[PDB]
């Protein structure tokens, strides 16, 4: 029942992920480097991380079907919005449990609990957050399902300030279509069954660490010598 | 309140 549009929605989002993610990891080595032994030691280096993950986020959206015949300024609330939760998901491609650690290719650039501690951000959120990474992980998404996720999370009409949420929506019904009749024709069971569900599920468990993740991020940023050490990027998308 | 990276990583 995979229509030829839904084929070529797939093939364009597979794409876009091939072009904006990169599994060797090449570019850390123009970050500020780790620090791992009170102070922040990793913020340097995790802010550089975050902003190169929001250049990838912003260059995947453009290339979602549809998403460019939004406004700009709807445009950009949705990634506003929505780059933290993309991080989060995007990021579970290296997350592992073995060692419930995110492994980037390198033991310089392999992380944990205690990285992004050294970034601020306490359990309030870590734990959350790990508990979303494994259960996602748990799913053993096809990366199909992996990219449609991803872009059902951006393309989403209820976040606060869009001005056409019936455009936003009719766009993200296309690709919730796409991933609904992508489950039935292609996951096999057991390993779909409430699939779909399940990562809806995975968006409302985003919404949460999302609401965390910011209220942390303001906290943080709030002292001028945090503020410092993030860049110009990470301070116009997350907030100033 | 205005995202001059954002829009220009936009196109
Ligand atoms: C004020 C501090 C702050 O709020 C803002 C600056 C801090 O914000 C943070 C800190 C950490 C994280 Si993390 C889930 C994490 C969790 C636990 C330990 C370390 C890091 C993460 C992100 C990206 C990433 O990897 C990018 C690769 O996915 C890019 C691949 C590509 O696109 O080519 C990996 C692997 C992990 C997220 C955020 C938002």
């Amino acid at each position: 029942k995979l229509s030829e549009e839904q084929q070529h929605i797939i093939a364009i989002l597979l794409d876009a992920h091939h072009k904006t993610y990169d599994p060797t990891y090449a570019d850390f080595r123009d970050f500020r480097p780790p620090v791992r032994m009170s102070p922040l030691s990793m913020l340097p280096h995790l802010a550089d991380l975050v902003s190169y993950s929001i250049q990838k986020v912003i260059g995947f959206a453009k290339m979602i079907p549809g998403f460019r015949d939004l406004t700009s300024d709807d445009q950009i609330v949705l990634l506003k919005s929505s780059a933290i939760e993309v991080i989060m998901l995007r990021s579970n491609q290296s997350f592992t449990m073995d060692d419930m650690s995110w492994d980037c290719g390198s033991q310089d650039y392999k992380y944990d609990v205690t990285d992004v501690s050294k970034a601020g951000h306490t359990l309030e959120l870590i734990e959350p957050l790990i508990k979303f990474q494994v259960g996602l992980k748990k799913l053993n998404l096809h990366e199909e399902e992996h990219v449609l996720l991803m872009a059902i999370c951006i393309v989403s009409p209820d976040r606060p300030g869009v001005q056409d949420a019936k455009l936003v929506e009719a766009i993200q019904d296309r690709l919730s279509n796409t991933l609904q009749t992508y489950i039935r024709c292609r996951h096999p069971p057991p390993g779909s069954h409430q699939l779909y569900a399940k990562m809806i599920q995975k968006l409302a468990d985003l919404r949460s660490l999302n609401e965390e993740h910011s209220k942390q991020y303001r906290s943080l940023s709030f002292q001028p010598e945090n503020s410092m050490k993030l860049t110009p990027l990470v301070l116009e998308v997350f907030g100033n | 309140k205005n995202h001059p990276m954002l829009m220009n990583l936009l196109k």
